[PDB]
DNA sequence: GCGATGCGGAAGAGAGTCCCCCACCCCCTTTTATAGCCCCCCTTC
DNA sequence: GAAGGGGGGCTATAAAAGGGGGTGGGGGCTCTCTTCCGCATCGC
């Protein structure tokens, strides 16, 4: 009874349903992810770039090329370089 | 190489020694040496060279790891030790390692000899190095390759069983399974309902001559055309429920489909089409517990 | 009797306690033997 | 008052028997024919 | 409420389009000899 023949793995039909149902991360208008960028920062001085994509929920390439015009990165010894927020 | 014979092949007489022309009898360069290792396998081992390198590496390199510390020069000013092993492996040969070790983990959850292994790692070091498949996940390929070299060694796994034993879904193993043959520009002979007849019927738990007559019923409705277009492992599983049924060891549909991987629809199905001639198609010599009359109508 | 005296002659044969007791002195000249081989060809070597 | 040093004893070696970023490719989607297979809901009693 | 039935989605086939996301590949045991330390000793 172990290995049973099988078409798909049950959590894998449901990771695929949920991934379906979700969708591809839409690229929104560059003045909506600016205001929602910005609004991000408020809350917190520094952001990492993949928690970050959370919070505008935007493509990475998108995201990046719209936080590149105005963000900049800040090289941390500590851990790791990460993206500024602050335009300046 | 006498110089009396151009053209002699010298034979090597290992106990003398020498290599020796055949025709005159002349003996010709120095004492053969012998190749092998000068130590014999029989305190510790008096070896001298490393671990044989494996035949299945590309550009597959030659390392030697740092041991574990003994005294305190080992050790750094704070405990850990300053002489720590470094990963070397090329990123080919890590990948290509870790298929092999993905290979291996299939292999033995369906209990697959080590030639058919062997078969599935040489077939995915061609597919790596041919590189068509570079697109496709490495498990996949591995998939697909273990699911070749079961077709190729004559011993067929339904695409749902190799999928069982791997995270990669059917549909993916598949479609590497039509990549690798085009890459590799090889074919799989066609299966047949014998080549699942044995273990289907063995995990099911029947008899030899319950064996035997579903054997015989799916190759007699197969030539009979009694089921056109249908899955071999479908015709498979209604002729083992079929002979299942007549004889004293019964299985349900929904028990010789999950070892079969085949829906109960689909076995009644089939079943249904091979139904009507059932007395043609079981073996003369076999003994119905339920006569063939009697036998169920669905 | 009890410290390892063999009352018995070979031809008599020995009693379970002479017999063990007998073992445990072979086996101290077993011992030797082995001991012997390494022991003087280390000495051997080193005079040569 | 102000330094300076050889020997015994102890210790110690040394030999013998991970997390991230950057290409590159696949699938998302649409249309259509084909057919076996299979999930899901419905219906039967 | 179990079981068969019906309807529909999935599978592959080509092809185009454009972009996001997935995938893979770089990179920040005994004996003997030697060495070091503490001590008491003189010397200046
Ligand atoms: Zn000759």
């Amino acid at each position: 009874t172990n290995y049973k023949p099988v078409a798909n793995h049950q959590y894998n039909i449901e990771y695929e349903r949920k991934k379906k149902e979700d969708g591809k991360r839409a690229r929104a208008d560059k003045q909506h992810v600016l205001d929602m960028l910005f609004s991000a920062f408020e809350k917190h001085q520094y952001y990492n770039l993949k928690d970050l994509v959370d919070i505008t929920k935007q493509p990475v390439v998108y995201l990046k090329e719209i936080l590149k015009e105005i963000g900049v990165q800040n090289v941390k010894g500590i851990h790791k370089n990460t993206w500024e927020l602050k335009p300046e | 190489t006498c110089p009396n014979h151009p053209d002699a092949i010298l034979v090597e007489d290992y106990r003398a020694g020498d290599m020796i022309c055949p025709e005159c009898g002349l003996v010709v360069g120095d004492r053969v040496i012998d190749v092998g290792s000068e130590w014999r396998t029989f305190t510790k081992d008096p070896s001298r060279v490393g671990d044989s390198q494996n035949p299945l590496l590309s550009d597959g390199d030659l390392s030697t790891m740092i041991g574990k510390g003994t005294g305190a020069a080992s050790f750094d000013e704070f405990g850990n030790s300053k002489y720590q092993n470094r990963r070397t492996m090329s990123s080919s040969d890590r990948a290509m390692m870790n298929a092999f070790k993905e290979i291996t983990t299939m292999a033995d959850r369906i209990n697959l000899p080590r030639n058919i292994v062997d078969r599935t790692n040489n077939l995915f070091k061609q597919v790596y190095e041919q590189k068509s498949l570079k697109g496709r996940a490495n498990d996949a390929i591995a998939s697909a390759c273990l699911y070749i070299a079961c077709r190729q060694e004559g011993v067929p796994r339904t695409f749902k069983e190799i999928c069982a034993v791997s995270r990669i879904s059917k549909k993916e193993i598949g479609r590497c399974f039509k990549l690798i043959l085009k890459a590799l520009e090889t074919s799989v002979d066609l299966i047949t309902t014998g080549d699942f007849m044995s273990r289907f019927c063995s995990n099911l738990c029947l008899p030899k001559q319950v064996q035997m007559a579903a054997t015989h019923i799916a190759r007699k409705a197969v030539e009979l055309d009694l089921v056109p277009g249908r899955s071999p492992i479908s015709v498979a599983a209604a002729a083992i429920y079929m002979a299942s049924q007549a004889s004293a060891e019964k299985r349900t549909q929904k028990e010789i489909g999950d070892i079969a991987g085949v829906a109960d629809v689909t076995i009644r199905q089939s079943y249904r089409l091979i139904y009507p001639r059932a007395p043609d198609l079981f073996p003369t010599d076999f003994k119905f517990d339920t006569p063939v009359d009697k036998l169920p109508q669905l | 009797e009890s410290r390892g005296f063999v009352e018995n002659s070979y031809l008599a044969g020995l009693t379970p306690t002479e017999f063990f007791f007998h073992a445990m002195g072979g086996r101290e000249g077993l011992i030797d033997t082995a001991v012997k081989t390494a022991e003087t060809g280390y000495i051997q070597r080193r005079l040569i």
